[PDB]
């Protein structure tokens, strides 16, 4: 909530910009791991009474 | 007006280097699986399930 500070930072390029793509990655690597640990079983097996 | 292009520039190459360095870390571990992987995998029979 500042123009002329966003004008200022327009100078300096895609700093921003590679740190937003950073963070998701990581965001995304996340999901990634917990789904490899756990979703390793095909079907959903019950016990029987 | 030199003096600050200079930090501008170096800041971003700071950052490059530092991303490139992270990133090989990643890819040294990957090749180390791949490289125990192929030698208990296709040298020999393994009994490790999956």
């Amino acid at each position: 909530d500042s123009t002329e500070c966003s004008n200022l930072l327009l100078q300096y390029g895609s700093f921003c910009t590679q740190l937003n793509r950073a963070l998701t990655g990581i965001a995304v690597e996340q999901d990634k791991n917990t789904q490899e640990v756990f979703a390793q079983v095909k079907q959903i097996y019950k016990t029987p009474p | 007006q030199i003096d600050r292009l200079i930090t501008g520039r170096l800041q971003s190459l700071q950052t490059y280097v530092t991303q490139q360095l992270i990133r090989a870390a990643e890819i040294r571990a990957s090749a180390n699986l791949a490289a125990t992987k192929m030698s208990e995998c296709v040298l020999g029979q393994s009994k490790r399930v999956d």
